[PDB]
RNA sequence: CCAACUCAGAACUGGUACGGACAAGGGGAAUCCGACUGUUUAAUUAAAACAAAGCAUUGCGAUGGUCCCAACGGAUGUUU
RNA sequence: GUAGUAGCAAAUAUUCAAAUGAGAACUUUGAAGGCCGAAGAGGGGAAAGGUUCCAUGUGAACGGCACUUGCACAUGGGUUAGUCGAUCCUAAGGGUCGGGGGAACCCCGACAGAUAGCGCGUCGCGCGUACUCCGAAAGGGAAUCGGGUUAAAAUUCCUGAACCGGGACGUGGCGGUUGACGGCAACGUUAGGAAGUCCGGAGACGUCGGCGGGAGCCUCGGGAAGAGUUAUCUUUUCUGUUUAACAGCCUGCCCACCCUGGAAUCGGCUCAGCCGGAGGUAGGGUCCAGCGGCUGGAAGAGCACCGCACGUGGUGUCCGGUGCGCUCCCGGCGGCCCUUGAAAAUCCGGAGGACCGAAUGCCGUCCACGCCCGGUCGUACUCAUAACCGCAUCAGGUCUCCAAGGUGAACAGCCUCUGGUCGAUGGAACAAUGUAGGCAAGGGAAGUCGGCAAAAUGGAUCCGUAACUUCGGGAAAAGGAUUGGCUCUGAGGGCUGG
């Protein structure tokens, strides 16, 4: 698992061809972006919640989103 | 204070060998375990690693010597007697 | 409080329920940790730590108490 | 009776060397154009113990002859050797301790060591800690030389052999007392199994001639002969003499 | 106290089959085989260590394992001499071969002496 | 401001009990033998016997000493 | 016949109620009372065994009394691997070609010899020292971690998350001053030519002692959750309060190394050493270890507790201290040797630069990402006072890993917690003789071949200690004093603040 810090890299690895999915944690403090790719996990920080749900809606479609 | 009044470095071995044994391997004992003075880097620390091999612990320089001293009588005889004989020959 | 620590409740020697060895130790340390600070804001100077510095190693100051008034009298 | 002790030895089994942790043979090298003529030079890199063996041990490094690599070397080093040190063997070395020289360039009276027997035998005489050998006369004529052995017999060996220049390092080793059976133990365990050795005289007489009696006692004479089959032939073999050697005897 | 075991059939306590004892998110006590010490890269002769090179059991330097940056040091025998004993190389050959050239020319000088 | 446990001493006190169980040398004056540590008759002998360091003698410079092998060869010997 | 006789006796121990059953001192549940007491009667494994493993059932036999019972009998079920091993490598050694011996079985064993082949181009050149063999389930060695799951299997099954060794091409990046850039330097950065040949390192190593560091455990305090005690006392006692491989970043131990600088009034420094014009102290750096810190993995898991239904929801999982403590790992230094304490596979690095592109589009690329692939065999269980050997369910024998609290010098003995267990045929009496354990007036070895046996001494602190001696010892010589409880006093430290 390796962790992603940049929001822009985010993006661009969400739009991988090997991307699976990608699934939305809550926790009481942040909210976790956790992308599927072919070899490793990555993960994004969003400790503002209302930043977060921007990034939500800019997710290519055709990806599995789920909330968790 | 003065430990022992004769017995030195073999005061390990207790009561044990008889005393001139004792006293025979005192001499050995003493010399096998001090530092030699290095020719190559001027200091005195030359210990023996193993029988006939001495290494300095500065410089490394590994010297081959005797038993349980750095040069024995005879070494330096050999070394003078060779020094004349290479004298007349390259005369 | 130091109850039960008489003589009839010790069965090990005293190198055995405390090595010297362990004593010693704590000394040198806190005598030597004393003498560096000394040195470092230069109450003393280090001919003088020097000087200390072999004393201690030769028992001749038995506590962190001891140590410091040898230094004030030497200082005076 | 059976087979004594000293008739199981040859069959090689639980008296074989112990040579698991030797360094290899320690030897000059072969021989070669360059030595014959002129001179090689070698580097000392490290001076090494060799279990079983007294004398330390030299690694040299040599530059092939002809071909593009290095050539390793393992001598008995000479009393005075030391890493770093530049080594010279052929006929034109000069005469310098730890150097190699052919018997033919060395004057009389020098102190040798490792010497030859045979010219490209790389050496047999005078190898152990504190020992050597000493240059007595050449002679031209036949071209041979003299030498005096550390036993102190003298050998005539052909002025081709080699011989390096100095002692045996190491010496003075058998002076120190062992004091204890249990370094006796560990001297012979990395050398064969020969310790601790029992008395015949303390065995019975199935196993040794000098076994058994009421007394222990040898019974005849310890002194056996020279054509004495094996297991017969135990004792002082072939005794010119017996006792404590007194006057020219001990010479 | 809880105790352990060993997680393999290995029963005996070799210098490879050492082990730490690690706490899972299980709330127990487990092993974990730990591999054994390793040099690393030493000098030929003075056995000092090289710098710049992490110590590693000899499959774990395998170059599809380690990034080239960590196997290697931008200097002439990199990774197998020290700073020191390369000066001290480079300053023997120079030197050595000016001698040469003195040698050289000092046997001319005295060739035409006849 | 935060500290761990070693040492020393004093008062008081119990039917002089208190290393309260557990744990844990009897000591001394001598003779014989073997120096010592070590080893030994598995299943009647652990020893004063064996070994031992030390001491002494003997053979041998490799075309060699000692020894193994039916023969060829081999052990000592990666030796001197 | 002996004879229903000898005999069932070591390893502290059983009791009550109920259930089941034709039948219960011996099966099962619950309660109580004991034991093993972490060098275990606990939890595993190597040999060895081979189904003894699990479920159900059971006429007999067997389990030296009994049985409803089972390591017995009958029927059925059970062992899942690219990552754990074997497999690979070599060790002592073993087996061999050729050659030499030998009537032959066989002996020696690379020693009498046109080696095996390998590398680079594309069949040719170069290289080429007579074994491509066997030999380790404790030596060397590519890669897997939590959580969950069965009546019986799992680092093998399920889920999630990683890694290793191969194969193939694509996209992007990087280099062309044809083969990168930065730092005075130690070195740093993710890429950043290259053949035959050559060189070094790792693999790779004894033992003892002292210190230092890390992890796990032990231990103390506070917070919250449940439990125990409660006539009295107790802000109390108990249980827990979790964080894997792997990835990134940070940190930089003890050493080593680099730059500046130039030291006697010598200084620095360890428990001990020891270091310095061959450049110390000091100032500023580099590198190395990690079973160290943070984040991702990851709370979504696990655990505890409280609910609702009879699957599902909620709350918490927090903040510190302490050490000659214990186990393991590491670091560095020192002692010891007439003892110096494996090899090879494999991997990394280096020296050299034959040869090679482009005028800028090709060439090169150990970089990132994406794609594909993963053989064979072992895997149940016991590992022992009942699964191995001893003719047996034999008080014997049989390698090794984990190791809590109290007392104490102490993995001594004694007691306790986790876990295990009450399995040794039972009942009633309390004669002789016995076995094992004790005690005893007065005397004190008179006993006896002989102080055999037993008794006495015993820890610690202080005092004191002869002859003799190889001067090291003798020595704990001998001899004497002290020791509980309770309430106090003194001394011995650390980190901050000019
Ligand atoms: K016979
Ligand atoms: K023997
Ligand atoms: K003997
Ligand atoms: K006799
Ligand atoms: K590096
Ligand atoms: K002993
Ligand atoms: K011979
Ligand atoms: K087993
Ligand atoms: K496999
Ligand atoms: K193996
Ligand atoms: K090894
Ligand atoms: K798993
Ligand atoms: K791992
Ligand atoms: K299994
Ligand atoms: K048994
Ligand atoms: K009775
Ligand atoms: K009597
Ligand atoms: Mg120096
Ligand atoms: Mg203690
Ligand atoms: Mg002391
Ligand atoms: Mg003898
Ligand atoms: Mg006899
Ligand atoms: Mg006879
Ligand atoms: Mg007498
Ligand atoms: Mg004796
Ligand atoms: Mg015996
Ligand atoms: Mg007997
Ligand atoms: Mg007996
Ligand atoms: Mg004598
Ligand atoms: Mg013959
Ligand atoms: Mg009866
Ligand atoms: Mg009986
Ligand atoms: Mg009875
Ligand atoms: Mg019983
Ligand atoms: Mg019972
Ligand atoms: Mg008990
Ligand atoms: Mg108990
Ligand atoms: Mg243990
Ligand atoms: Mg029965
Ligand atoms: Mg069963
Ligand atoms: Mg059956
Ligand atoms: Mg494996
Ligand atoms: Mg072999
Ligand atoms: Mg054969
Ligand atoms: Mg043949
Ligand atoms: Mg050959
Ligand atoms: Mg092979
Ligand atoms: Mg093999
Ligand atoms: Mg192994
Ligand atoms: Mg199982
Ligand atoms: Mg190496
Ligand atoms: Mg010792
Ligand atoms: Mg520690
Ligand atoms: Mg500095
Ligand atoms: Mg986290
Ligand atoms: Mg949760
Ligand atoms: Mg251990
Ligand atoms: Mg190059
Ligand atoms: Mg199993
Ligand atoms: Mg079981
Ligand atoms: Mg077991
Ligand atoms: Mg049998
Ligand atoms: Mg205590
Ligand atoms: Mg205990
Ligand atoms: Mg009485
Ligand atoms: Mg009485
Ligand atoms: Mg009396
Ligand atoms: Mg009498
Ligand atoms: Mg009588
Ligand atoms: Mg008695
Ligand atoms: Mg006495
Ligand atoms: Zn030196």
């Amino acid at each position: 698992p390796k962790q992603i810090h940049e929001i822009k890299d985010f993006l661009l690895t969400a739009r991988r061809k090997d991307a699976r999915t990608v699934k939305i944690k809550k926790n009481k403090d942040m909210v976790k972006f956790k992308v599927r790719c072919s070899k490793y996990l990555y993960t994004l920080c969003v400790s503002d919640f209302e930043k977060a749900d921007k990034l939500k809606q800019s997710l290519p479609p055709g990806l599995s989103v789920q909330d968790l | 204070t003065k430990r022992t009044k004769k017995a030195g470095i073999v005061g390990k071995y207790g009561t044990r060998y008889g005393a001139s044994l004792r006293k025979q391997i005192k001499k050995m004992e003493v010399s096998q375990h001090s530092k030699y003075f290095c020719e190559f880097c001027g200091k005195y620390a030359v210990k023996r690693k193993a029988v006939g091999i001495w290494g300095c612990k500065d410089c490394g320089k590994v010297k081959a010597g005797g038993a349980y001293t750095l040069n024995t009588a005879s070494a330096v005889t050999v070394r003078s007697t060779i020094r004349r004989l290479r004298e007349q020959t390259e005369s | 409080k130091g109850r039960h620590s008489g003589y009839g409740k010790r069965k090990g020697t005293r190198e055995a329920r405390l090595p010297t060895k362990v004593l010693w130790m704590r000394r040198l340390r806190v005598l030597r940790r004393l003498l560096r600070k000394y040195r470092e804001s230069k109450k003393i100077d280090k001919h003088m730590y020097h000087d200390m510095y072999m004393k201690v190693k030769g028992n001749v100051f038995k506590n962190k108490r001891v140590l410091m008034e040898n230094i004030h009298k030497t200082k005076a | 009776g059976r087979v004594i002790r000293a008739q199981r030895k040859g069959a090689g089994s639980v008296f074989k060397s112990h040579t698991h942790h030797r360094k290899g043979p320690a030897r000059f090298r072969t021989l070669d154009f360059g030595e014959r003529n002129g001179y090689l030079k070698g580097v000392i890199t490290e001076v090494i113990h060799d279990p079983g063996r007294g004398a330390p041990l030299a690694r040299v490094t040599f530059r092939h002859p002809f071909r593009y690599k290095h050539q390793k070397e393992l001598f008995v080093a000479a009393e005075g050797m030391y890493t770093g040190q530049f080594v010279y063997c052929g006929k034109k070395a000069t005469l310098m301790v730890g150097n190699v020289l052919p018997l033919r360039s060395i004057p009389e009276g020098a102190v040798v060591c490792n010497v030859e027997h045979k010219v490209g035998d790389r050496g047999v005489f005078a190898r152990c800690s504190g020992d050597y050998a000493i240059v007595i006369s050449h002679n031209p004529d036949n071209g041979t030389t003299r030498v005096k052995l550390p036993s102190g017999a003298k050998k005539i060996v052909p002025s081709g052999c080699r011989a390096m220049i100095g002692q045996v390092a190491g010496g003075g080793r058998t002076e120190k007392p062992m004091l204890k059976a249990g370094n006796a133990y560990h001297k012979y365990r990395v050398k064969r199994n020969c310790w601790p050795k029992v008395r015949g005289v303390a065995m019975n007489p199935v196993e040794h001639p000098h076994g058994g009696g009421n007394h222990q006692h040898i019974g005849h004479a310890s002194t056996v002969r020279r054509d004495a089959p094996p297991g017969q032939k135990v004792g002082l073999i072939a005794a010119r003499r017996t006792g404590r050697l007194r006057g020219q005897a001990r010479a | 106290v809880q105790r352990l075991t060993y997680r393999k059939r290995h029963s005996y306590a070799t210098k490879s089959n050492q082990h730490r004892v690690v706490k899972t998110p299980g709330g127990k006590l487990i092993y974990q085989t730990t591999k054994k010490r390793a040099n690393g890269p030493k000098c030929p002769v003075t056995g000092k260590r090289i710098q710049g090179i992490p110590h590693l059991r000899p499959a774990e330097y395998k170059r599809s394992r380690l990034s080239r940056n960590r196997r290697t040091v931008n200097r002439a025998y990199g990774g197998v001499l020290s700073g020191s004993a390369v000066r001290e190389r480079i300053i023997r050959a120079f030197l050595v071969e000016e001698q040469k050239i003195v040698k050289k020319v000092l046997k001319i000088q005295k060739a035409k002496e006849k």
